[PDB]
């Protein structure tokens, strides 16, 4: 297939590999020496997005800068798997580095709640956007796919598996490019792992099975998300989570006309019940999804530098705008008089 | 042809 021009890749996949040699180097100083503000610092101004245990946008009163402020309420977050989870996000998030990584700025604690800080991204979730337009075209989807790989196999060479890949954790910057949120999920792993826990339609057959597994589930959930973003809805789609488990496991998937052969035969591979024959868990790794034809005209560099043009630049009116961000109903933020869950979270 | 549309909830230990 390659004339010269494997030369040219077999140099790209050393350079490859002394970048994360660097990048793991940083990694665990960061990650063996981790109450960096405190709530009066901050203004409400809106609710982001809210889930079963919110995310607030806030503005640092002395500087002025706007954030996204998740809050976790200590009660709440058991739970049981939240606890340890909330103490993944919060230790996963101060430790890594990458370009479509969302940065985390501060974390406290109080009484009641658990707080991160990150970066606002005013762009919107790439679900809104998806769900507007219905679905992206390939060279679309191919621009967003190609951030998930390196962020992927940035993070899996740290031991990290991510666990809730989907259209609601991506957020679009202000060039159009991905920042990746919610590390909730994530975590560090040598080899298998067994929590039950993701997005349905978004969950390898080996998770529903009860079986341990490894980052490859991350490889599967890829396959899933280019399949949403390309078609406007994931392969296994049913209203309850059972019926959506069965379709799963099964082993069967169905395409829209429209998909190019080159699309197809990625996604097979990507949703590969077969482990031994899943692209991402093979002797290549990575490299069998970086060099599949439809990746082939990704300059998988020039993704990662932030040069390619991207397909869609989000409006901003200004600082703190939310106009690219659905509405949420408001609930009250209180603090108790008495401290909660004070040794439950003493890692925090 | 019928499947949740709206934002999806994650589930932390228990499938069904
Ligand atoms: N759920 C998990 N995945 S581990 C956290 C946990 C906390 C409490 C109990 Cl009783 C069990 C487990
Ligand atoms: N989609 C979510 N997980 S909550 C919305 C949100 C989260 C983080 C940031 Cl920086 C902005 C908005």
């Amino acid at each position: 297939h390659m004339g010269a021009a494997a030369a040219k890749k077999g140099s790209e996949q050393e350079s490859v590999k002394e970048f994360l040699a660097k990048a793991k180097e940083e990694f665990l100083k960061k990650w063996e020496s981790p109450n960096t503000a405190q709530l009066d610092h901050f203004d409400r101004i809106k609710t982001l997005g809210t889930g079963s245990f919110r995310v607030m946008l806030v503005k640092h009163k002395e500087t002025g800068n706007h954030y996204a402020m998740k809050i976790l309420d200590k009660q709440k977050v058991v739970k049981l798997k939240q606890i340890e989870h909330t103490l993944n996000e919060k230790r996963i998030l101060q430790a890594v580095n990458f370009p479509f990584l969302v940065k985390l700025e501060f974390s406290f604690k109080d009484n009641s709640n658990l707080y991160m800080v990150m970066e606002y991204v005013p762009g919107g979730e790439m679900f809104s956007h998806l769900r507007r337009i219905g679905r992206f075209s390939e060279p679309h989807a191919r621009f967003y796919a190609a951030q998930i790989v390196l962020t992927f196999e940035y993070l899996h060479s740290l031991d990290l598996i991510y666990r809730d890949l989907k259209p609601e954790n991506l957020l679009i910057d202000q060039q159009g490019y991905i920042q990746v949120t919610d590390f909730g999920f994530a975590k560090r792993v040598k080899g298998r792992t067994w929590t039950l826990c993701g997005t349905p339609e978004y969950l390898a057959p080996e998770i529903i099975l009860s079986k341990g597994y490894n980052k490859a589930v991350d490889w599967w959930a890829l396959g899933v998300l280019i399949y949403e973003m390309a078609a406007g809805y994931p392969p296994f789609f049913a209203d309850q989570p059972i019926q959506i488990y069965e379709k799963i496991v099964s082993g069967k998937v169905r395409f829209p006309s429209h998909f190019s052969s080159d699309l197809k035969d990625l996604l097979r591979n990507l949703l590969q019940v077969d482990l031994t024959k899943r692209f991402g868990n093979l002797k290549n790794g990575v490299n069998d999804i970086k060099n599949h034809k439809w990746f082939a005209t990704t300059d998988w560099i020039a993704i990662y530098q932030r040069k390619v043009e991207a397909p869609f630049i989000p409006k901003f009116k200004g600082p703190g705008d939310t106009s690219n961000f659905d509405d949420y109903e408001e609930e009250e933020i209180r603090v108790s008089i008495n401290e909660k869950c004070g040794k439950e979270f003493t890692e925090f | 042809a019928a499947g949740r549309t709206g934002r999806r909830q994650a589930i932390h230990d228990i499938l069904v």
